[PDB]
RNA sequence: AGCUGUAAGUAAGCUAUGAUCCAGAGAUUUCCGAAUGGGGGAACCCAAUAUCUUUUAUAGGAUAUUACUUUUCAGUGAAUACAUAGCUGAUUAGAGGUAGACGCAGAGAACUGAAACAUCUUAGUACCUGCAGGAAGAGAAAGAAAAUUCGAUUCCCUGAGUAGCGGCGAGCGAAACGGGAAGAGCCCAAACCAACAAGCUUGCUUGUUGGGGUUGUAGGACUCCGAUAUGGUAGUCUGUUAGUAUAGUUGAAGGAUUUGGAAAAUUCCGCUAAAGAGGGUGAAAGCCCCGUAGACGAAAUGCUGACAACACCUAGGAGGAUCCUGAGUACGGCGGAACACGAGAAAUUCCGUCGGAAUCCGCGGGGACCAUCCCGCAAGGCUAAAUACUCCCUAGUGACCGAU
RNA sequence: GUAUGAGUAGCGAAAGACAGGUGAGAAUCCUGUCCACCGUAUGACUAAGGUUUCCUGGGGAAGGCUCGUCCGCCCAGGGUUAGUCGGGACCUAAGCCGAGGCCGAUAGGCGUAGGCGAUGGACAACAGGUUGAUAUUCCUGUACCAGUUGUUUUUGUUUGA
RNA sequence: CUUCUAGUGAGAAAACAACUGCCCGUACCGUAAACCGACACAGGUAGUCGAGGAGAGUAUCCUAAGGUGAGCGAGCGAAC
């Protein structure tokens, strides 16, 4: 299962700006320590070290039908490069 | 379809397995940057690789 | 105690009644006293009614 | 069912009696087959993107198959189908002297 | 022959190489929860040991196992020698839920009635807890009777608001006979007989196996002869068949006219019925649609029969010298409960404490107790049916409701 | 459900004025100027507690004790980065659970060994900059803790290593 | 944490170089219009910092940094 942790890529106003350091985003299926992230990047795209960085996200609402339901809870993944880029977005 | 799994050996079942696995992550890739005219296809290897692993699973006892 | 290892006399419960039939609740207890015995050859200590040391 | 997408059809009821046609599309699940030139209705179409203006359109109406009939197409009338068991297959067979769909 | 739920919409497709759908068998099943490696504020955190993985390696990842108690077995063991706690390892079973129903017990109230209230009733009900089953509990006479007898248990009608009990007050309230539903009877202990082991008293005592035997007309052992048959099942998950439950298939007969937006309405003239029950269609249909009366149908799985095969069980007659026939049991005093029966003249049944029988010339009972008579053999077990209930599924019905 | 009381009582302490914007619409929104109020607090940081109210762009049907172009309201998008900071992979106090175990009609009560339990103990990072929102977390510069590999300096596991 | 021995038990120190460092909290309000009081309520809320002139002083009067002008008004100037 060492390839779906990542799942797919963030793109933000933000996320963009870090584009222009080597810093990539990606939402990452919870339950992942650090080190898979590193492991699965670097195994799925031929790159480098330079620490991840990681968070977690509230759920928030919704009001259609009188009907109020949570949304689901995240993961991103800031990531960090050395020497390589990604010219896949 | 199904009866061309059944014609493989089983190392040619795990090369599959990981090939579609590959694709499967493509396609999680480019849905998020605005493309994948046939969408339809995300169904169809998720789909396959269930075949493939139980088709696995009765051979293997 | 509790009941009688060998026989099986157990605490109990029935009225009082006095001179005119008020009638209240009490406990009957069944006499039992500790003693060491052989079980298996292997001497315990455990609750036997004096009614059944004889 | 006894209906099929492609099949001529006399109606017998409701406003197109003897009027008779080429069946478009089936809906079962809801018993409703809608044929063509028997159930035109306006709509007030509001500008869309398919028609830009928005004109007065006229399109067909789903009608309850009691109001429909088969056809013979061999000789041309009515039938009240039934069924029989030809070759592995159970062909339609018409009633009124025997014909075969 | 259309299809991707509710649910409109757009994009993407699938499908006569038989989709979607229905029915029967399988495969996968994250995390908490008796929760079981340890911890905990449930859906979280942190472990050990072996195997395999990623990177030069450190960290990182996955797999499998690791709770408690008991039942059997080894080893180890030692205050104390011998071995007993104990420990270790393996092995067997438990542990929670409920159908707000029905059952069996342990424990067990008050308001209320008595026109007050103490014995009584409300009531062994309500509530708590333990233990189950598809049913449970009871069941093969120490019975019922009282001439002339009948022969396991349960349930229903009648006996009957009777005989009884009751500050004889308010009230509580049977049983046998008779008529019915369903039927059904078995297995041990002991005395004896053999084999093994021990004390080998080498007296023959202990034990374990296996054999023998199950009763009131007293039976068995024991002796003596016949036969070595003849009848049975409340067992199998063993085959062979038949049926049925879970998808289905087939299934008769109408046109025109007047009102309408629409006919099934109205008026003509026809037809069918082993099918005129019902539901739907632009208003009210025997003849438009789904159906009904009929007739047919299962690759798979389950149940119920039947007969096969296997398992198990069961023999006469005659003798009465000696032996066996359930012990701190029956029963007595004392103190309480259960029987319609509140100690009453109180039999019968239990519980706690103390006392303590006989062995077939014997024992229990027939409502204190004695005598004659009559009926039975306790202190060891098992046992289908007739009865009570309905969370759930299938098909139906109703002088039952119709948004307060 | 709707009346009477009745268009009555109330509108929940504290100072505003003008000019110009904006707009269908303005005392009540924005901008400017002067004025004025608190200032051991009506100022700055944190622990609880709340649970997206934070930020960006739209809206004015309902809430706002009036008005409202405005809002802690409605709609859409987006924001919460740690070896060093607080806690876990450390220790224990009151208290609680308690293998065995000692009692008790059932249920269960109490307790040894062992554990759980911050309000306490013990422990390695500082200054400045950066955004619409985060900053001992991102960036720059200078450090520190504990480990792993590679060439770089002393041998009886006895133990003078 | 510092020591000492019992102790299984090749040859570890230190050069320097280069690397590895897990999970959970981090927006916002927080003497308040976002908490506790049914309310956009004259009440309650533990801790740190808390300036100047006089002044013993965190008292009192006016003020710095800093914040606020409080969610109905315009008139008249009777009784009470």
């Amino acid at each position: 299962e060492l390839l779906d942790v990542i799942k797919r890529p963030v793109i933000t106003e933000k996320s963009m700006l870090a584009m222009d350091e080597k810093k990539y985003t990606f939402e990452v299926d919870t339950r992942a320590n650090k080190t898979l992230v590193k492991q699965a990047v670097e195994s799925a795209f031929d790159v480098k070290v330079a620490n991840v960085n990681i968070l977690n996200v509230r759920p928030k609402f919704k009001r259609m039908g009188k009907y109020a339901g949570y949304t689901k809870k995240r993961r991103k993944a800031i990531v960090t490069l050395t020497e390589d880029s990604k010219e896949i977005q | 379809k199904v009866k061309e799994i059944r014609e493989l050996t089983t190392a040619e079942m795990l090369d599959k397995e990981k090939q579609l696995k590959e694709e499967l992550f493509n396609l999680r890739f480019q849905l998020a940057t605005g493309q994948l005219e046939n969408t339809a296809r995300i169904k169809e290897v998720r789909q396959s690789i269930a075949r493939i692993k139980t088709v696995l699973r009765e051979q293997a006892n | 105690a509790k009941v009688c290892y060998f026989t099986g006399r157990k605490t109990s419960s029935g009225n009082n009644r006095s001179h005119a039939m008020n009638s209240t609740k009490r406990t009957v207890k069944p006499n039992l006293q500790k003693v060491r015995v052989l079980i298996d050859g292997k001497p315990k200590k455990v609750w036997v009614s004096a009614r059944a040391l004889k | 069912m006894f209906v099929k997408k492609g099949d001529k059809v006399k109606v017998i009821t409701g406003k197109d009696k003897n009027k008779e046609g080429v069946v478009l599309a089936a809906f079962p699940k809801q018993d409703k087959v809608i044929v063509e030139g028997v159930n035109v209705v306006k709509k007030h179409q509001k500008p869309n993107q398919a028609a830009p203006q928005g004109g007065i359109l006229e399109v067909e109406a789903p009608i309850h198959v009691s109001n429909v009939m088969v056809i013979d197409p061999s000789n041309g009338e009515a039938t009240k189908v039934a069924f029989k068991e030809v070759d592995g297959k159970k062909v339609r067979v018409s009633k009124k002297t025997g014909e075969v769909l």
